[PDB]
């Protein structure tokens, strides 16, 4: 199975040098082995001796249990330059487009097929105790091979690609599908002529009798030629749970919950508070073993999907499935998945569900450019109006794809208002915040043009928290109307930024006062000047 | 023959990744590369090489016709180092811009430094390994080649330089800047009677500089003040006391000691009207003793008002701004912050070049997954900046506006 395909130059990195490990004396028990091995072996190629030239060595062994050699080239491995990167990204189902048929050679012992740098290839040097022996093709585990492999495998098939246009071949690991549109006759004929193409280059297959039946499974899907299945999955019962063992049933559900719906984890994930080790055995609640049961049943629905038609749209619908968390799905034909999944609620210091739906949006059209190479039309539960009302209202670049609106409650929206000018009769606020650095003490609240006024005592606290402090408070005590003017640029921003869901306990308290109220203007100053109003609250916080 | 060129000491080649393109895309890099690959320009390589910059396609100023792009940013800095802006061209009255990348694939890459120039074209849903090919010659959008390539580019350039000497040619990267004076349709000729001259060994917008400024910062005008807008002015005034120190407002905020209501109309001392009027007119012109410092980085921030504008300012240390201005609309796209900002980074790196003849290193009020998922979408330029993104203060644009 020698190839007569031209070899790829190696280097070791720079400065570097062959390896120079000693040989073991073990029994002439599996020396046998080894000359019997190795001279077929040598025969047929994959090897040659040596000798006096070749001070380069590394330790090789012979093994019984298989109970019918290992060379180890770990440390050629850190001596060898580094390749290009192989292929990490890979297929997804949704993404294909339907066959006629479909068929995985296997490229066995692909690697021994393969020719060795006949320059690099001294490194690469064995002696059997007493033979002095050199790889001449690809050896198993070392830092080339795959990626090596894999190009020249590219090669070899260069030609019949251009000739059989409608063929389609991909490479994977040590796989090879191919499918095509053409009848079962020809089909069968077609492959036949790659094998012996490759069988032309020293790259053996087995036949088609010795083969792989449809469907195949890959990475959780069945796939037929004409369309996939998602595998019902089960979910053991018993009395015995280890941690450990709810931790692995918390994976396998959630997976599923980008393909099943109201699937849940809450109680089942409740039960690990607390856990001393992997071991532990924590007594099944009752809410999680009522939990354990909706997901059972929801389980056994079947889930058929199609492939891709390129003279088709493609379109992605959005849904609100509570805070911070998103479902979405892809088709073409109204029903017809494509794909689905879920996003988890993205949690962070503060922002609104228009800036998480613009979020998910630009995920799904991230998504979409590497599966289809486009982008879909999106159908979104949220207002033209909205959207108008945000995109102005905003500081940061904001975008969305051509889309249209859906009405499908929960519609997103916005959950409060600023005024853009003060209000005519509302009472008026000056607030103010202060705490010392060294000590973390401070002092938070305000006066009003209404003669009242209120101060607070804090501790363990911060400038911009007491700052925030002052604001809640003035929100707190007044009427539905209200004008407030605070010197914090930070807790300005924060707010500017109309935000509604946040890990703040403050924020969402003050979040929730804006809610309520029927009309509030924000106004900022400069800190510690002249500026009336802010010079009394400035005295009153500080000591 | 091929003069030798190498990586800055201790420096290795890129290894960057390459992002997905759009099917579009694709087809095009592959026509593209398919007709170089015959003419001998680029060759396929093997798995053995590791480095790797991205590429992508655009569309230029209109046609259907798409080009190759190579994102040499990072190759750029890592490679060693090696003509004196002219003063001129900034003063000028006229400068069109021309696209002269093609030079550079009549001229051979000594291949020791070859490797460092691989690329690779990405395939839909991984269904195919990328294809990998390096240069043979000057590619554009490296920093190596208009250096290596000037010898020759004088030589071409000697006569007409000769015929008009009072039309200066600035050359950046791939790009070449012609200033004149003419009559704006004899200057248009006189372009295109280069356009052939230049054709004759072998290639293939008007801007106008005299109105590049820094433009004055400006104070409200109002029939009555209320205390919401004395108090807005204060805010406004107190920032820019930070570029002209002889800005006042000890008057202005005497009228507002008490803690009254933010509706309530306030009359204006005689006092207050000084310190506006004074503050007005310190306001008429940029500060004093701003000069440009070629050992240090030239910077630009940007900020969005709104309504399809946005405001900039470039500097090189805070306060200082060497030139302020304001970028807007004229018919296109009628709602993309997306797009809308990429021209502006556009506009102004052209400036950056024009007057200095570098480039500004930016700060985008924008997401990362934002800007690095479109941004490709809307750009013409040979050359790319360098860019970070940041959340934009308050006051910053309020004050700007
Ligand atoms: C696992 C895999 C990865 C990528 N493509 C395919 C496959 N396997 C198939 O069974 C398949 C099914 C439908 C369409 N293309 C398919 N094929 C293509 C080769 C005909």
């Amino acid at each position: 199975p020698i190839s007569p395909i031209e070899t790829v130059p190696v280097k070791l990195k720079p400065g570097m040098d062959g390896p120079k490990v000693k040989q073991w004396p073990l029994t002439e028990e599996k020396i046998k082995a080894l000359v019997e091995i190795c001279t077929e072996l040598e025969k047929e190629g994959k090897i040659s001796k040596i000798g006096p030239e070749n001070p380069y060595n590394t330790p090789v062994f012979a093994i019984k249990k298989s109970t019918k050699k290992l060379v180890d080239f770990r440390e050629l491995n850190k001596r060898t330059q580094d390749f290009w990167e192989v292929q990490l990204g890979i297929p997804h189902p949704a993404g294909l487009k339907k066959k006629k048929s479909v068929t995985v050679l296997d490229v066995g012992d692909a690697y021994f097929s393969v020719p060795l740098d006949e320059d690099f290839r001294k490194y690469t040097a064995f002696t059997i105790p007493s033979i002095r022996y050199q790889y001449n093709v690809l050896p198993q585990g070392w830092k080339g091979s795959p990626a090596i492999f894999q190009s020249s495998m590219t090669k070899i098939l260069e030609p019949f690609r251009k000739q059989n246009p409608d063929i389609v071949i991909y490479q994977y690991m040590d796989d090879l599908y191919v499918g095509s549109d053409l009848e079962i006759g020809q089909h069968r004929t077609k492959i036949e002529e790659l094998r012996q193409h490759l069988l032309r280059w020293g790259l053996y297959t087995p036949d088609k009798k010795h083969q792989k039946e449809p469907p195949f499974l890959w990475m959780g899907y069945e796939l037929h030629p004409d369309k996939w299945t998602v595998q019902p999955i089960v979910l053991p019962e018993k009395d015995s749970w280890t941690v450990n063992d709810i931790q692995k049933l918390v994976g396998k559900l959630n997976w599923a919950s980008q393909i099943y719906p109201g699937i849940k984890v809450r109680q089942l994930c409740k039960l690990l508070r607390g856990t001393k080790a992997l071991t532990e055995v924590i007594p099944l609640t009752e809410e999680a073993e009522l939990e354990l049961a909706e997901n059972r049943e929801i389980l056994k629905e079947p889930v058929h999907g199609v492939y891709y038609d390129p003279s088709k749209d493609l379109i992605a619908e959005i849904q609100k499935q509570g805070q911070g968390q998103w479902t979405y799905q892809i088709y073409q034909e109204p029903f017809k998945n494509l794909k689905t999944g879920k996003y988890a609620r993205m949690r962070g210091a503060h922002t609104n569900d228009v800036k998480q739906l613009t979020e998910a949006v630009q995920k799904i059209t991230t998504e979409s450019i590497v599966i289809w190479g486009k982008t879909p039309k999106f159908k979104l539960p949220i207002q033209k109006e909205t959207w108008e009302t945000w995109w102005t209202e905003y500081w940061q670049a904001t975008w969305i794809p051509e889309w249209e609106f859906v009405n499908t409650p929960p519609l997103v929206k916005l959950w409060y208002q600023l005024e853009k000018e003060p209000i005519v009769g509302a009472e008026t606020f000056y607030v103010d915040g202060a705490a010392n650095r060294e000590t973390k003490l401070g002092k938070a609240g305000y006066v009003t043009n209404r003669g009242r006024q209120k101060v607070v005592t804090l501790t363990d606290t911060t400038n911009q928290k007491t700052e925030l402090q002052a604001i809640y408070l003035a929100l707190q005590d007044s009427g539905l109307e209200v004008n407030i003017v605070t010197d914090s640029q930070y807790a300005l921003g924060i707010i500017q930024a109309q935000p509604d869901q946040s890990e703040s306990e403050l924020v969402n308290q003050i979040i929730e006062q804006l809610i309520k109220k029927e009309k509030v203007y924000l106004a900022w100053v400069p800190a510690h000047k002249g500026i009336g109003g802010n010079e009394q609250v400035d005295k009153l916080v500080s000591a | 023959e091929t003069v030798p060129v190498k990586l800055k000491p201790g420096m290795d080649g890129p290894k960057v990744k390459q992002w997905p393109l759009t099917e579009e895309k694709i087809k095009a890099l592959v026509e593209i590369c398919t007709e170089l690959e015959k003419e001998g320009k680029i060759s396929k390589i093997g798995p053995e090489n590791p480095y790797n910059t991205p590429v992508f396609a655009i569309k230029k100023k209109d046609s259907t016709k798409w080009r190759k792009l190579v994102d040499f940013r990072e190759l750029n800095k890592r490679t060693q180092d090696f003509i004196p802006h002219p003063a001129g061209l900034k003063k000028k009255k006229s400068v069109t811009v021309l696209d002269v990348g093609d030079a550079y694939f009549s001229v051979p890459l000594d291949e020791d430094f070859r490797k460092y120039t691989a690329f690779t074209i990405p395939s839909i849903n991984n269904e195919t390994p990328g294809i990998r090919y390096q240069y043979n010659v000057l590619p554009q959008g490296w920093k190596g080649s208009p250096a290596i390539f000037q010898s020759s580019m004088t030589k071409i350039l000697e006569p007409f330089r000769k015929q008009n000497p009072d039309i200066v040619i600035y050359q950046y990267m791939d790009d070449l800047y012609v200033g004149s004076d003419l009559e704006i349709g004899q200057h248009r000729t006189k372009i295109e009677e280069l356009r052939q001259h230049l054709l004759r060994w072998g290639l293939y917008y008007e801007l106008h500089p005299d109105k590049w400024t820094v433009q004055p910062i400006v104070l409200p005008e109002k029939d009555s003040w209320t205390v919401n807008d004395i108090q807005k002015l204060v805010g406004k005034l107190n920032w820019a006391s930070q570029i002209y120190p002889g800005i006042k407002v000890r008057q202005l905020c005497k009228l507002l000691r008490g803690t009254k209501a933010l509706t309530e109309v306030i009359p204006l001392t005689e006092e207050a009207e000084l310190e506006l009027a004074e503050n007005r007119e310190i306001l008429k012109e940029p500060v004093h003793g701003v000069y440009y410092d070629p050992s240090k980085d030239l910077i630009a921030e940007i900020q969005k008002q709104g309504q399809g504008q946005w405001t900039y300012q470039i500097y090189q240390e805070p306060f200082k701004n060497l030139k302020t201005g304001k970028y807007a609309r004229m018919r296109g796209a009628h709602t993309n912050d997306v797009k809308q900002l990429t021209e502006a980074v556009q506009k102004i790196t052209t400036e950056s070049i024009v007057i200095w003849g570098k480039t500004p290193k930016f700060k985008l009020p924008i997401q990362k997954e934002t800007w690095e998922t479109w941004w490709t979408e809307y750009w013409q330029a040979t050359w790319i900046p360098e860019w970070e993104f940041v959340n934009t203060p308050p006051l910053v644009k309020l004050w700007y506006q």
